[PDB]
């Protein structure tokens, strides 16, 4: 099955590049480690008043 | 309502201890395009200094 499988495969790798160019959340879980340090250092800067 | 205190030239792009109208601080004074109100005389950073 060489010939089914490697069509497959490719198959799966063009539905990852649609999901990911498409679905934002898809990379949720760094872009909240981004947020929570921005949310830290916003929070420090804003005591100073 | 201010002091006796005698004005000096203000030079630009340069380190200075500045202090306008009481109001003192150090840093480098630069040309802007900062819409001011006719009644604002200060604009303020998030962390309140100026
Ligand atoms: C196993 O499933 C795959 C699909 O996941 C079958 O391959 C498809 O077969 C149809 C015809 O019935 C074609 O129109 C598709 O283009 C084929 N897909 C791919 C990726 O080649 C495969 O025939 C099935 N095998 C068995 C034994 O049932």
């Amino acid at each position: 099955n060489q010939k089914l499988i490697a069509n497959q495969f490719n198959s799966a790798i063009g539905k990852i590049q649609d999901s990911l160019s498409s679905t934002a959340s898809a990379l949720g879980k760094l872009q909240d480690v981004v947020n929570q340090n921005a949310q830290a250092l916003n929070t420090l800067v804003k005591q100073l008043s | 309502v201010c002091g006796p205190k005698k004005s000096t030239n203000l030079v630009k792009n340069k380190c200075v201890n500045f202090n306008f109208n009481g109001l003192t601080g150090t840093g480098v004074l630069t040309e802007s395009n900062k819409k001011f109100l006719p009644f604002q005389q200060f604009g303020r950073d998030i962390a309140d200094t100026t």
